[PDB]
């Protein structure tokens, strides 16, 4: 379930 | 939602250039609903393999064997193994940490039925349990005679004369077995209608395959935060460095079955490791690895696109190192963990924390920053479950720590030192005050998860606040005569 | 057999009239032939019991307890329990420790099964043991039930859920006992070859009369000198005082049954003592006492002529007695010692000493200097099987420590101290090497046993020597800068 | 047994 356990969906905006 | 916009974010501090660490700021709190044991601590280090509690080993000969590594992840987090010592000594080790807590367990002690009691002596002196079964032959694969345990050969004082093991065992016909392809839940069903400690498990062709003990179920009442993977495995770790015999350390240890592994360097970047982490790739796919070390962006980028999944970050950080004393890199490592795991959220690939760790609010704020877990050194040494044990000087209890930078590789240059700490018992009267401090920070920062913070801070609606050279000094205990200084 | 006699016999030694102690003279070594496991150290105190090891705790009221009871009496020792406060206290705790290994188990506890779940986790959980027998009544004397052990109740989520006890248990048919009316042997035969973990007994009536479990076992081979008693429980004693209410202090024990007791006193030598006496032996001619406190070979007659079967010596000998400084009796203890034991020696009482103990030399030379037994006080004090606790101050793990002369006890002196001392870990690692101490320096000396170490003392075959004041200040460590003192 | 237990045999001789 890693993936998302970091934050779980913003992965983005730079 | 009008939320007055009071504080200070993330980059609205971290471009400003300082050199941050852990007691430089401060973390803000915020509304919460909820109470304090109520927030978890599932984390994660790879791709894959996931922790509910994020408190990790350090790799080092002060700290982790399998005190540490039981310890650890029978409590929840994970251990490594320092690989200073023979290849065998870590497949001793490991073929002693994944073990003590199997499952649907595979090729155990088993014999021939014409040997002595003094075989099942030596084999527990080596092994330490006496849960053993007898077959016809000897093999696993065998036909299915008998069982042998503690309470038949405790009274022995006619020891061993000629004590062949078919008159003086448990019969054939008097044991409950189960039938192969099975699941654990009605496994749990027969032994607890059956109350007599092992099970094992044959084919309809009376042929062993597996057994069960009961201590599997008493550790995992009491231990409910277990840390475990699928096949009912404890999970375990290990370092490894980068000259090249240490293809012989790793290989004998995958077929023993460590399943992460640590690649310890000071700086890991070089073009050495990343011909090992190919080289290690073809081999072993399904295998996951730990990769380090790490203290900013660009080795950051080339080693995860080399193809590693999980980043050690921080140098020259620690309790005891002084290689920024002596070798003049590394960084201020907070700073170093903020800035590798917002590039790590790019990737998915998880950040641990190294050194720099005087208490629990460290790694609740190294925990904030992004961190996904930490792994730990100091605080975690000098447990009765660190190995060598203990001596005095002016009477105070005290173990020895001591790091591979400084003078102990076995004409060089030392990067730490070699020191002593004082005592603080067992983890088990101790990681849970860890646990339990870092979701009650967790909570009055007002948050239900450690996702939740590390998204809540790449939000931004969190805020923090540097704090001078003047505002820790307060921060602590001053403004008075004595004190003591008592943790729980 | 040449043998030049160099050196000095023991009363040529001591009737120069001075005052020695351990720490000035010493002993001679001798011939050896033999190994130091190849010894046999089987002392004694009294007329009829005997002793494995011959060391004892000192009945200080912050020094032992349960705990030193148990667990040194466990390693073959004996404890002595104190007399500070109100009897029945003491009562209590010379009956918890009258158990903890028992023969035949007369009345234990067990009940009727309209219990639930949660009356027997509540028992647990003020007996820690959970072996319950269950009969009809609930009472002793009563009709069987069934049997219930460790293995039957730590699964249930239903701990009072309707959980009256008859659909849980095992059915009496399946039950193996014993007729009453038997002795060990058999009984713990059948149990091994029955194999099935307790095993009670009952008449031709079903009427429970006893039971014993493995755990006589185990304990027998983890502990195999141990202090069994003729029922194979351990020994124990007990100090009392003078003041009249003593009377009512030894007969609440006699009922519970101790195996000697230690009168107390600060000094033996009175009428109240010997009145005593003459008020125990009408009464009790089978429970036995020791005497004290006793310098002299005078003190020592009309004390042993009263029917004294054994003697605690040495007074102003301490730790913590300060009754030289302020009440002026007493003398050097080792001078004591030799001449009390030699008087003693006469009528066959064995003695045992205090005070002053630094480490195993001072009881080794001690108990080869006359003594037959040695009660060491201060050496064995702040363990972790210590009444108190550890605290801190000045940064040491450390426990208090008083003297039972105190003014701390509740128009009077005071002749007793309080302190605190280092922590010196688990007597199951500490008392053996206390053993493995005296059967080196026995075996240094070269005599099998210690009973012809005090007739080879006696027969004046070794030697002695004086030591000067430079000849201690040797004695230690000297011209070195820094060490560690490290016993084990 | 105690009396052979601490010397036995000589048991006092003067
Ligand atoms: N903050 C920290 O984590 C910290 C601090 C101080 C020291 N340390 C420890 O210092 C240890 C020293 O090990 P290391 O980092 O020097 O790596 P290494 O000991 O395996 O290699 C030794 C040196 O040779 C070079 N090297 C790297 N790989 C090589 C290879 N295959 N063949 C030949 N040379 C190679 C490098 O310059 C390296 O410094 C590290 O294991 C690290 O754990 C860590
Ligand atoms: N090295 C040692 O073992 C040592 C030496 C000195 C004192 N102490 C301890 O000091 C403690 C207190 O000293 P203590 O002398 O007051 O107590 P105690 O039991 O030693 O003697 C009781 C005191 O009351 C008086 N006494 C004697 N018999 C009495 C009786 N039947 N009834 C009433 N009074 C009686 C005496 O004056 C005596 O001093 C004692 O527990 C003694 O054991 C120990
Ligand atoms: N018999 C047996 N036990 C194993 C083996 N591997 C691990 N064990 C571990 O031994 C641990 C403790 O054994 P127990 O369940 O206490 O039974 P035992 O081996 O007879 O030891 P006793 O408590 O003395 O009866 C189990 O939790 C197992 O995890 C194995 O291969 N054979
Ligand atoms: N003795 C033992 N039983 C386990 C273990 N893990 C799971 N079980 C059992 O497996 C059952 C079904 O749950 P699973 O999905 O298979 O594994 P799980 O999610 O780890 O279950 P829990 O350990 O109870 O949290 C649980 O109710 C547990 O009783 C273990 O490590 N040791
Ligand atoms: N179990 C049990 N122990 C008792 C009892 N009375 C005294 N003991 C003492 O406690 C010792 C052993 O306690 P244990 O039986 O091992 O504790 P337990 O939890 O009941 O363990 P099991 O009986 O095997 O289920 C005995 O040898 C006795 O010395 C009793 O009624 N039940
Ligand atoms: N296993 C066991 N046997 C005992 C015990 N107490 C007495 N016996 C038996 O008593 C029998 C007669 O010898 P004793 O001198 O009376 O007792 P014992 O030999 O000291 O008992 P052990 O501890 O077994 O050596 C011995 O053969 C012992 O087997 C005990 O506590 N445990
Ligand atoms: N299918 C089985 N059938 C019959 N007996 C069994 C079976 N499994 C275990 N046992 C019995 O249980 C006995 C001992 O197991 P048990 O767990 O109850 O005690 P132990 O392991 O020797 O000691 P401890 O319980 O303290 O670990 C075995 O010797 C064996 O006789
Ligand atoms: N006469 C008897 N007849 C039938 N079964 C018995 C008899 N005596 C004991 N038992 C059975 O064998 C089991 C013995 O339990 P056991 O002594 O192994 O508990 P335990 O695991 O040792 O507890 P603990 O770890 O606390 O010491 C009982 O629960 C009971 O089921
Ligand atoms: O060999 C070494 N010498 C000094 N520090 C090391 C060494 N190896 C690893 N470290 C790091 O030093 C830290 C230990 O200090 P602590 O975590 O503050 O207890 C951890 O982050 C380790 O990863
Ligand atoms: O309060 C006291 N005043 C004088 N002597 C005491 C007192 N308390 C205990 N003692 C003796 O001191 C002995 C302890 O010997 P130690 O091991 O040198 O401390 C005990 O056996 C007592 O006989």
């Amino acid at each position: 379930m890693a993936d998302y356990l970091i934050s779980g969906g913003t992965s983005y905006v730079p | 939602s009008y939320v007055p916009d009071d504080g200070l974010t993330a980059q609205q501090l971290f471009n400003c250039g300082d050199g941050l660490t852990y007691n430089d700021f401060l973390i803000l709190p915020g509304y919460i609903d909820f109470t304090a044991d109520q927030v978890d601590l599932t984390s994660a280090l790879t791709k894959k393999i996931t922790l509910k509690t994020p408190l990790v080993s350090s790799p080092m000969d002060t700290v982790t064997e399998a005190g540490m590594a039981i310890a650890m992840a029978l409590t929840g987090g994970i251990g490594f193994i320092h690989h200073n010592c023979t290849p065998e000594f870590q497949a001793n080790e490991v073929r002693k940490v994944k073990k003590y807590e199997q499952g649907f367990i595979t090729d155990p002690v088993v014999l021939s039925p014409k040997d002595r009691v003094r075989d099942v002596f030596e084999a527990k002196a080596r092994h330490g349990f006496c849960g053993i079964p007898i077959t016809d032959t000897g093999r696993m694969g065998s036909r299915l005679v008998g069982i042998i345990s503690s309470r038949d050969i405790d009274f022995l004082k006619e020891e061993e004369h000629d004590c062949f093991l078919e008159e003086i065992m448990t019969k054939r016909e008097d044991l409950v077995v189960a039938p192969a392809g099975i699941t654990l839940k009605e496994a749990n069903e027969i032994l607890q209608r059956s109350k007599k400690g092992k099970l094992p498990i044959v084919n309809e062709d009376d042929e062993l395959v597996a057994i069960i003990a009961r201590t599997d179920l008493k550790k995992n009442r009491d231990y409910p935060l277990a840390s475990k993977d699928a096949k009912k495995q404890l999970l375990c770790g290990a370092a490894i460095g980068t000259h090249e015999d240490d293809k012989y350390r790793l290989d004998l240890l995958a077929q023993a079955g460590v399943d992460v592994v640590v690649l310890d360097s000071s700086q890991g970047n070089s073009i050495f490791q990343i011909n090992m982490i190919k080289y290690i790739k073809d081999k072993y796919p399904n295998l996951q690895v730990i990769g380090g070390n790490v203290v900013t962006a660009a080795q950051a980028k080339n080693l995860i696109d080399a193809g590693v999944d999980a980043l050690r970050v921080g140098m020259g950080s620690g309790s005891i190192c002084i290689t920024q004393e002596v070798l003049a890199c590394g960084r201020p490592q907070a700073t170093a963990v903020y800035k590798v795991s917002e590039y790590a959220r790019r990737f998915g690939v998880p950040v641990i924390a190294d050194g720099g760790i005087q208490n629990v609010g460290h790694i609740a704020k190294a925990l904030a920053l992004g961190a996904s877990t930490v792994m730990m050194g100091s605080l975690l040494a000098a447990t009765t479950e660190a190995p060598g044990e203990y001596f005095f000087s002016d009477g105070i209890r005290l173990k020895k720590y001591r790091g591979m930078g400084s003078l102990d590789a076995m004409i060089k240059v030392a990067q730490g030192v070699s020191g002593a700490v004082q005592d603080k018992g067992s983890i088990h009267k101790f990681v849970p005050y860890l646990i339990a401090g870092i979701q009650h920070s967790c909570q009055d920062i007002g948050a239900k998860s450690l996702t939740q913070v590390r998204a809540m801070m790449y939000s931004g609606e969190l805020k923090f606040e540097k704090r001078t050279s003047s505002a820790q000094v307060e921060g602590g205990v001053h403004s008075l005569h004595s004190y003591e200084k008592r943790l729980f």
